[PDB]
């Protein structure tokens, strides 16, 4: 309730666009991205490490589990993964995080262009 | 054939699966628990053999009121209530097996008797130390020892030691004539002979 | 907007050739790209690319005619990639009803079309009908099998997969509807353990939300929960917590502290007794007693006797 | 890019999966970039490049909205696909049934029936 007052709708500049997914890292070097569309993987299921699921850059859907591994307990928590670069934060950081593609090619919005004034 | 491993209890006291079992093999001595603390180990066994009579003390609604312990790796049968209380109802024999099983525990209590709170710790500690060999032993060379992979205060409850065990017996194990160690070992001796 | 069409138009409208016209490529394109190659070697020796100028090759070459070769050279491949166009499609849309998509179909074939395009010598003569489709074909494959799935599998198993059916198959001539599957293993050269896995490693997920069924009324995944749990658990367990807070905290508060410390009731499941030792006060024969004595002390009845029902 | 469970997607008791459309007009999208890229990086004659980024355009268009304009995507789910919007929108969008109209629990359905003996202002039960 007292957490804010209105709203601000609008638009997302591709800066704000690439800023709902840069997680960068204190490797220093950013994330966010993702350079996959496949899904888990067909052996194990995990989440590959740069599709739709990488974890890292949404977040460890295993709670505070690098999907590199070595930590497997909340114990290990701001600490993160070497390894991987796995954002150990429990796993309810993911369902929020957003990541972003860098477009190979820009497209008219849909809806700004086939809307009924299709104001572009 | 229920059974755990070397540093283990086999249950509580307030713990109502209070019926005969049968330690199947490995001593799983029992921890009788105690208020603020210190537990003995009474009960020590034997193949097929019996403990924790429970269903039995205050009828079938005893407390334990004295917690186990998985001594050794265990291993323990148990039987449905009924083998001591349906099945026992029947001939003498059956529920005596049980007795003389209880017994068996009985004569665990009176073997402790006298060989416990002599007086001395030294003489105490050896005055069931032979017994000892008599129970879970290893014959060997030099005699009847045990060989058991063993503390040296575990032992303090033989005695309310603190160095004693590791101390005192070193004693036996070479100023007096009585055992040996391999690392954890026991080499008694003897019966009596040297040291008696 | 048929798309597929609205580009199958256009490609007609660009006229389809002969090897004679397609030999006066082959040339020129090779023309072109051993060119490049040098144009790597030279990269590759120094300063990692001649990609200066008539330098950008080592080569000698009034520069304005190099481009001009350069162009001629690959303008060859791109007037027979696209001078091809159709065929390719012929072979793609065999492909645009075994998955992927006409479209997605049309483009892989076209990489291939590429790379085949200019690997191919009109030394042995035979056209590239019997060549460049080779390329294509192959392009193709790894497509519907790198993806159009939503979840990639071993494009490899793929195959044994297909190869098992059809040896299974034989198997099922003789042993109807292959009942063996151990027996089809001395032909599967692996348990059924495998075969099964293969059969559900080889299932199509679903949407989550195909209407249910017997009723349109609503989609699927609508009857399940997230990796979430139920407040019921979630209060038993902090309830926990304090339970035990206070049944622990009533005996010696300092050692209390360890025994949070050295274990959880926080965040540690831990502080190694070492750490611990001195971390409360420094000490090495006052830890390993306390922690037994506290354990035993909260242990036995009335004591753990609290727990005793909540076990959580 | 939505976050993932979102677009959750999900073992199968049975060991079948359950894909979401979401992960799935995306991934396309993302081929069809890459190779866009790849097309433009082997330098590729236009028209096909030049198609392609037609298509993309489009991929990210359905993404979007399906069916808005070019052709409804209509993937294994045998019917058009479940784009960005329509999830918001409709008697179904997000709106109106999840959030005007949320299910909760503490409650309780039966039949009914005159509860004579009981007076008003009571109920059985």
């Amino acid at each position: 309730t007292n957490q804010f007052d209105y709203v601000k709708i609008g638009l997302a500049s591709p800066e704000r666009i690439r800023q709902w997914g840069e997680r960068t890292l204190p490797n220093g070097q950013v994330v966010g991205e993702v350079t996959k569309p496949e899904t888990i993987n067909y052996r194990t299921l995990k989440p590959e490490m740069d599709g739709l699921f990488c974890e890292r850059i949404f977040g460890p859907a295993k709670d505070w589990e690098c999907h590199c591994g070595k930590y497997k307990r909340v114990r290990h928590r701001g600490i993160v993964c070497e390894r991987c670069g796995v954002e150990v934060t429990e796993s309810r950081v993911r369902r929020h995080r957003m990541g972003y593609i860098k477009l190979a090619a820009p497209v008219a919005h849909v809806w700004y262009l086939k809307g009924i004034p299709s104001y572009i | 054939v229920e059974t755990f491993e070397r540093n283990k209890t086999i249950f509580f006291p307030g713990d109502p699966a209070e019926r005969v079992y049968f330690l199947l093999k490995g001593a799983v001595k029992l921890s009788r628990v105690y208020e603020a603390g210190e537990e003995i180990t009474v009960a020590l066994l034997r193949e097929n053999s019996v403990f924790g009579v429970l269903s039995l003390l205050t009828g079938n609604k005893s407390d334990r009121f004295y917690h186990a312990v998985a001594f050794t790796p265990v291993e323990l049968l148990s039987a449905p209530i009924e083998q001591v209380e349906q099945a026992l109802k029947e001939n003498p024999e059956l529920s005596m097996l049980m007795l003389r099983g209880l017994s068996s525990r009985i004569l665990q209590t009176e073997m402790m008797i006298e060989t416990l709170a002599h007086r001395d710790m030294g003489s105490r500690l050896v005055s069931f130390l032979l017994i000892l060999c008599r129970d879970f032993g290893v014959p060997c060379a030099d005699g009847i020892t045990i060989d058991l992979k063993l503390s040296h205060q575990a032992i303090a409850e033989a005695i309310g030691s603190t160095r004693v065990t590791v101390t005192r017996l070193l004693g036996d194990l070479r100023e007096k004539k009585m055992i040996s160690i391999h690392k954890k070992k026991i080499t008694v001796h003897k019966p009596v002979t040297l040291s008696r | 907007e048929d798309s597929i069409r609205l580009y199958l138009q256009e490609i007609g409208r660009i006229r389809l050739l002969r090897a004679d016209e397609e030999i006066e490529l082959a040339r020129k394109i090779a023309d072109l790209l051993e060119l490049e190659r040098v144009r790597e070697r030279l990269s590759e020796k120094l300063e990692r690319d001649p990609r200066d100028s008539e330098w950008a090759e080592a080569v000698q070459l009034p520069l304005p005619a190099f481009r001009y070769r350069l162009h001629i050279g690959r303008r060859a491949k791109d007037k027979m990639v696209q001078s091809n166009l159709r065929l390719v499609v012929s072979i793609a849309k065999k492909y645009m009803n075994r998955g992927l998509s006409f479209q997605d179909l049309i483009q892989e074939g076209s990489l291939g079309l590429i790379r085949a395009a200019e690997k191919f010598d009109h030394e042995k003569g035979y056209k590239f009908s019997t060549y460049a489709t080779w390329w294509i074909r192959q392009a193709i494959t790894r497509a519907i099998a790198d993806q159009s799935r939503t979840i990639r599998l071993p494009v490899h198993l793929y195959e044994t997969i297909s190869r098992i059916k059809k040896t299974t198959k034989l198997l099922s001539q003789e042993m109807g509807r292959k009942p063996t599957e151990e027996e089809i293993a001395t032909r599967m050269e692996m348990t059924i353990e495998k075969l099964r896995f293969i059969a559900k490693s080889a299932q199509l997920p679903i949407s989550l939300e195909t209407p249910i069924g017997k009723e349109e009324d609503s989609r699927l995944g609508d009857f399940i929960e997230s990796d979430g749990e139920t407040p019921e658990d979630q209060v038993s367990k902090n309830l926990l917590r304090e339970d035990l807070e206070k049944v622990l905290d009533s005996l010696s508060p300092r050692e209390r502290d360890v025994l949070r410390l050295r274990y959880g009731l926080d965040d540690g499941r831990m502080k190694t007794l070492e750490e611990i030792g001195q971390i409360f006060n420094v000490t090495r024969e006052r830890i390993r007693q306390i922690e037994a004595k506290a354990l035993r002390k909260l242990r036995h009845p009335n004591r753990n006797s609290v727990l005793k029902e909540y076990i959580r | 890019v939505i976050p993932p469970d979102l677009r959750p997607m999900v073992q199968l008791d049975g060991g079948r999966f359950a894909t979401s459309d979401l992960n799935d007009l995306y991934r396309r999208v993302i081929n069809r970039n890459n190779r866009l890229a790849r097309l433009q990086e082997i330098l590729a004659p236009e028209i096909i490049v030049r198609n392609e980024k037609r298509m993309l355009q489009e991929a990210v268009d359905a993404l979007i909205d399906n069916g808005r304009r070019g052709r409804t995507v209509v993937g294994a789910n045998n019917r058009p696909l479940k784009s960005l919007s329509d999830i918001i929108e409709g008697k179904q969008g997000r709106f109106r049934q999840n959030l005007l109209g949320k299910r909760v629990d503490y409650s309780g359905r039966s039949v009914i029936v005159v509860g004579p003996k009981l007076k008003i202002h009571q109920c059985g039960l």
